[PDB]
RNA sequence: GUCUCGUAGAGGGGGGUAGAAUUCCAGGUGUAGCGGUGAAAUGCGUAGAGAUCUGGAGGAAUACCGGUGGCGAAGGCGGCCCCCUGGACGAAGACUGACGCUCAGGUGCGAAAGCGUGGGGAGCAAACAGGAUUAGAUACCCUGGUAGUCCACGCCGUAAACGAUGUCGACUUGGAGGUUGUGCCCUUGAGGCGUGGCUUCCGGAGCUAACGCGUUAAGUCGACCGCCUGGGGAGUACGGCCGCA
RNA sequence: GGUAACCGUAGGGGAACCUGCGGUUGGAUCACCUCC
């Protein structure tokens, strides 16, 4: 349908369930998949182990859209999420640029409570 | 306050203009500086702060005026009817 | 190494983008002074002199700005 | 960071993150800062001194 | 009596306008004894940041000794004004007059 | 104690203003799950969610510099700018001429929590609702969540409010460090010699029951204030003052 | 480079104690031959 060469990436390194979403740098999204599309549950979802299979998913449905060159945004504490990236360095697009997007803050909003 | 308002009142109550060491001019200069710093707390209240060193320097004035009352009452009464005060 | 007391200043002007960029890391932060060994009160000027320079565009506030 | 770099590829050069970030960030930040007691947690570092 | 430093932003849609501005400021400094010591046009300048959806600005600078009351009619003339986009002020502390180091 | 010239400083009120971040609303894309703990559920789900991009509304605090650094009588003070304002210190003289120290009563200031009248209300969060679980069992755990948390204008006046060390002076070997002033050498540049503040850590005489303090004394002395007299009962009772409680 | 037992205060409830806000270092239990 549409031909996208130099798309963007979005991935949610979050301890939870991680986000990776393809994005062709017009905000309009081209696929997307989760560590928990799949049916994993439980701790077997966040090793990094489990953020491959989302990336193999979205790699394998947006083949028709023609990434050919790709960019990546991570933000997240998780582990090891990285995985995700190389996964889609596996999938042959080129990955160009990199950058983290971690929303840190200026000390704006109370945090949460800590447990003992 | 500032230099040029504080040399007129050595000036006018100093034995010479460079004299600034008779008690006259201390307490002229500590009038000139409360009377014109009243007008601070008609709409800062809330400053608590700088009230401490007011207070120092109302608590100097009268404390230097009580110094002349043994010295001296002639003056005395002369500077505090120039300056106007009640005590 | 320090570049205040070689080349002069008694007062650090925040227009001046080369010793600010010198400063500044590769990500907008500060460097901190024990890294850099500038004396306290030229460190206190340049942490000044920068936020103000922010504030005037001189620089920008993160890298995740395109 | 942005990350360019000469044409060899996937060696991914985020090893110095230990520096190029306090990586203690996010690790401390969705949490309540405790921040109390923090000079004495400084205070470890004079102990050291020995002859 | 004191010196001031005052730089601010302008529209790029604005710029056959700039220097009329900068002559109706200083004109209006100076009708109250003002004097001024440095004066720059930096012109068009690329933002660090975008702001109010804007990625060029014009510069201008100026070092003025003036009374304290024509600052406020001053800055208030810039914030009713559509034009501009920012503003800054400054005391300083002696009447500096060598040009600025940005021009080099 | 006063004037002259300067310096450093999150010392205080008022008004603007900025960027990051968090919800909510609107408009696209797009697929069906998202969220959470050691595991699940509750709860939102396709009258179209999250994820992503853009726009907008609104609140709170200022990452980085940032430290046994700085200011303050103490409590405590941290974006930037402006207006108003207190104190400290240094150089060189000049002047006043014992104007000083302490302080029962008294006045003022005094973290957080708490009340009263009215605002505002993002996040967090005593109480409360629900899910779950062990080993008593409500609580520790997870979804939500009211007061409160914020701003005015008033009360409350207590803390491990602690350096567990009242204030003010004088005298007595050292060493190393921070911070802020300033003289000097023919300055042959970031270097050498000296002299003032405030601080940090080792240690001598001395003191101490010891731990330890040690020129910022808990050393040798002087002036005045407050307090103590075995443990519990008990900072409780009945009075008085204060307070809306 | 996570070691808390206390404080002041407010809602809860009882062999007992929990939490919300802020603060300090004084950061651990003993010295039991015959009935335990």
């Amino acid at each position: 349908r549409k031909q996208v060469s130099d798309g963007v990436a979005h991935i949610h390194a979050s301890f939870n369930n991680t986000i990776v979403t393809i994005t062709d740098r017009q905000g309009n999204a081209l696929g997307w998949a989760t560590a928990g599309g799949s049916g994993f549950r439980g701790s077997r979802k966040s090793t990094p182990f489990a953020a491959q299979v989302a990336a193999e998913r979205c790699a394998d449905a947006v083949k028709e859209y023609g990434i050919k060159n790709l960019e990546v945004m991570v933000k997240g504490p998780g582990p090891g999420r990285e995985s995700t990236i190389r996964a889609l360095n596996a999938a042959g697009f080129r990955i160009t640029n990199i950058t983290d997007v971690t929303p840190i803050p200026h000390n704006g909003c109370r945090p949460p409570k800590k447990r003992r | 306050l500032s230099t040029e308002a504080t040399a007129k009142i050595v000036s006018e109550f100093g034995r010479d203009a460079n004299d600034t060491g008779s008690t006259e001019v201390q307490v002229a200069l500590l009038t000139a500086q409360i009377n014109h710093l009243q007008g601070h707390f008609a709409e800062h209240k809330k400053d608590h702060h700088s009230r401490r060193g007011l207070l120092r320097m109302v608590s100097q004035r009268r404390k230097l005026l009580d110094y002349l009352k043994r010295k001296d009452v002639a003056r005395y009464t002369q500077l505090i009817e120039r300056l106007g005060l009640r005590r | 190494f320090c570049r205040f007391t070689a080349e002069g200043v008694q007062e650090i002007d925040y227009k001046d983008i080369a010793t600010l960029k010198n400063y500044i890391t590769e990500s907008g932060k500060i460097v901190p002074s024990r890294i850099t060994g500038t004396r306290a009160k030229y460190q206190r000027q340049l942490a000044r002199a920068i936020k103000r320079a922010r504030y005037l565009s001189l620089l920008p506030y993160t890298d995740r700005h395109q | 960071i942005k990350v360019r770099e000469n044409e060899p590829f996937d060696v991914a050069l985020r090893r110095f993150k230990r520096s190029c970030e306090k990586a203690g960030v996010l690790a401390e930040v969705r949490r309540r800062e405790f921040y109390e007691k923090p000079t004495t947690e400084r205070k470890r570092a004079k102990a050291s001194a020995v002859k | 009596m004191r010196h001031y430093e005052i730089v601010f932003m302008v529209h790029p849609d604005q710029s056959e306008q700039v220097p009329g501005m900068i002559e109706r400021y200083t004109a209006a400094i100076t009708g109250a004894e003002g004097k001024i010591h440095r004066l720059e046009d930096w012109g068009r300048r690329q933002l660090a940041y975008p702001i109010n959806k804007l990625h060029k600005a014009h510069y201008v600078l100026m070092n003025v000794e003036a009374p304290q009351e024509v600052i406020d009619e001053l800055e208030t003339t810039f914030r009713f004004n559509d034009a501009v986009i920012r503003s800054m002020v400054m005391r300083t502390k002696h009447a500096v007059t060598e040009a600025s180091p940005m021009v080099k």
